């Protein structure tokens, strides 16, 4: 069961600055 | 009442139709820090009669409550 998911979330660098 | 959704750099469908009062949004971090805590804000709820210390958010009744990231706030 490997995931290494990220605890909290993040603001900057969303994905639309594409 | 509106509340930038994520913001960060670009922008998305702002405005919060539900809960006509505050648009929530705060942060996480450990303590006062004021540097780390790379997290985000909630985003509208309904109200904030509460008043607890550490949580994640209280209320944002404005049109630009969404602050800046943790790493580089400005």
């Amino acid at each position: 069961y490997r995931g290494w998911k990220h605890w909290v979330y993040y603001t900057c660098c969303p994905d639309t600055p594409y | 009442i509106v509340c930038h959704t994520t913001a960060t750099s670009p922008i998305s469908a702002v405005t919060c139709p539900p809960g006509e009062n505050l648009c929530y949004r705060k942060m996480w971090c450990d303590a006062f820090c004021s540097s780390r805590g790379k997290v985000v804000e909630l985003g509208c709820a309904a109200t904030c009669p509460s008043k607890k210390p550490y949580e994640e958010v209280t209320c944002c009744s404005t049109d630009k409550c969404n602050p800046h990231p943790k790493q580089r706030p400005g």
